RNA sequence: AAUGCGCAGAUACCGGGAGGAACGCCGAUGGCGAAGGCAGCCACCUGGUCCACCCGUGACGCUGAGGCGCGAAAGCGUGGGGAGCAAACCGGAUUAGAUACCCGGGUAGUCCACGCCCUAAACGAUGCGCGCUAGGUCUCUGGGUCUCCUGGGGGCCGAAGCUAACGC
């Protein structure tokens, strides 16, 4: 109940799950979802599929304060980050732009062991 | 006695007045650490890559200089003092290197 | 082959060591902010070491970015 | 940094004759001008050991030469360190 | 998967702040250093090196037992610091068991200054110097009459030759 019409709708890629924030303008969440959010237990919620309906979910619970397009912003590497991108799409939302923004330092901390390969 | 560059990007938004005022102190700055000035270019504000002190501009400067060598460091930081002053980037001067000349 | 548009060809007689110039210098720079390769500069192996000693002196500056946003993904 | 300027004031100082570069007292002479410089540096600045070696041929370089010259001309020897006091 | 975190509102998102640490791209087929080792940017201080001129000294050279200095990491002492990471440790899993690999935590430590320690697959597993003995090709950095010639450095291929062989 707020009538934003346009707005900013953030994929959250990852390996494990994938979440999906829908924003004002301004950067200020709408709704959300997540695979967990649609249903899935632990372990399926990365699966594409999940990701899939995430986005739809969070873009239907964003059609009601009546938005018409959002801006795209993609952070992660996960799986399913595409099928988030598709479904937003094909969610009547009209899609207005999509940007790759995944954060990486300039070398900056020392990364888990799981993630520090050799060198 | 070398020949540097001042680099000085002072806040955009001000005035003929505070602007000539940190303009002045520049100027004193300068001179009372030996420092003459062979050329000068104030290069106008310019639209900053990312936000520098929460502006997205900055008024530019360029002060090509010789001044003594041991007395540049702290000439740097007494440049760098006031608070409307935003980068100070002292750099020795280099002869010029035209490539596809 | 992997001979398309390279930059050395792009422009003219520029100094190299000018940091404050910018519409030269942002020509070097990813579609993000990233330095560009040699295979991309065709700079000689000198060259491409002053490019970055000022592309980097002229992001401390604030008129080069560090950093961009991939357009389009 | 030695700069020309001061570099010159020594050789043409310790020169032999008008035109002498680099006879035992001109190198001596310059070598020793380097260690005391270098000396001054790692007075201050004492975890600066890269710098240190260059010292220790320097001072190496130095005793070699004199080692030469007190066997050629050992009257010219006992001047030379006389005029800068050193090895001592 | 669970432990764990979350309605004292977390995860995702926006703005402001504090801090500790490390410097993406450029970047290697690269460079520097005697070795260990050395990468944001600026300034000062300072070491080694290469080339051209062929100007000066006139065998001043090489090597080097002892000595003296330097020496990744871990480790120690005294203060300081402490973001992330993480021996020990505390838990969740897995398993026949699992004092492990996987997962959630986590202290010393990792960082600084000063002082110790003196080790290593400290490796090219190849001591230093000089002279001699086909070439080709790629590359870094000088000089010149600049299709190329001439130095210094880093690779690859190979003459002679060597090697137990691999190789050189
Ligand atoms: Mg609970
Ligand atoms: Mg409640
Ligand atoms: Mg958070
Ligand atoms: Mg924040
Ligand atoms: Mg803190
Ligand atoms: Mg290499
Ligand atoms: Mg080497
Ligand atoms: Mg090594
Ligand atoms: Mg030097
Ligand atoms: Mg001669
Ligand atoms: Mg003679
Ligand atoms: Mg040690
Ligand atoms: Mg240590
Ligand atoms: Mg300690
Ligand atoms: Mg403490
Ligand atoms: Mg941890
Ligand atoms: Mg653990
Ligand atoms: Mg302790
Ligand atoms: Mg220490
Ligand atoms: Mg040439
Ligand atoms: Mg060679
Ligand atoms: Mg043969
Ligand atoms: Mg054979």
């Amino acid at each position: 109940k707020r009538q934003v019409a346009s707005g900013r709708a953030y994929i959250h890629a990852s390996y494990n799950n994938t979440i999906v924030t829908i924003t004002d303008p301004d950067g200020n969440p709408i709704t959300w979802s997540s695979g967990g959010v649609i249903g899935y237990k632990g372990s399926r919620k990365g699966t594409p599929y999940a990701a899939q309906l995430a986005a739809l979910d969070a873009a239907k619970k964003a059609m009601a304060y009546g938005m018409q397009s959002v801006d795209v912003i993609v952070r992660g590497t996960g799986a399913g980050r595409e099928q988030a991108i598709r479904a937003l799409q094909a969610s009547g939302l009209q899609v207005k732009s999509i940007v790759d923004d995944t954060p990486v330092p300039h070398n900056g901390c020392r990364p888990k062991k799981k993630f520090r390969k050799a060198s | 006695m070398r020949r540097y560059e001042v680099n000085i990007v002072l806040n955009p938004n001000l005035d003929q007045s505070q602007l000539a005022l940190e303009k002045e102190i520049i100027q004193r700055a300068l001179e009372n650490y030996g420092a003459r000035v062979e050329k000068v270019e104030e290069l106008g504000l310019r639209r900053l890559a990312y936000p520098i002190a929460k502006d997205p501009q900055g008024y530019f400067l360029w002060y090509q200089v010789e001044m003594p060598e041991d007395r540049v460091n702290d000439l740097a930081r007494e440049l760098r003092i006031r608070d409307n002053v935003r980068r100070v980037m002292v750099v020795k001067s280099q002869e010029p290197f035209l490539a596809n000349a | 082959p992997s001979r398309k548009a390279k930059v050395k060809a792009t422009l003219g007689e520029f100094d190299l060591r000018d940091y404050r110039n910018v519409e030269v210098l942002k020509r070097f720079l990813s579609e993000t902010g990233k330095i560009l390769p040699r295979r991309r500069t065709g700079l000689s192996g000198k060259e491409q070491r002053i490019l970055a000693k000022t592309i980097k002196r002229a992001r401390i500056l604030g008129l080069l970015p560090f950093t961009e946003k991939l357009v389009r993904k | 940094p030695i700069t020309k300027e001061e570099k010159q004031k020594v050789i043409q100082e310790f020169a032999r004759f008008p035109g002498d570069t680099g006879s035992t007292e001109v190198q001596v002479a310059l070598l020793t001008l380097r260690i005391n410089r270098l000396s001054e540096h790692l007075k201050v600045h004492k975890k600066d050991h890269h710098s240190h070696r260059g010292l220790l041929m320097m001072v190496g370089q130095r005793r070699r030469l004199l080692r030469y010259l007190q066997r050629e001309d050992p009257e010219r020897y006992r001047a030379l360190i006389e005029k800068l006091g050193i090895r001592g």
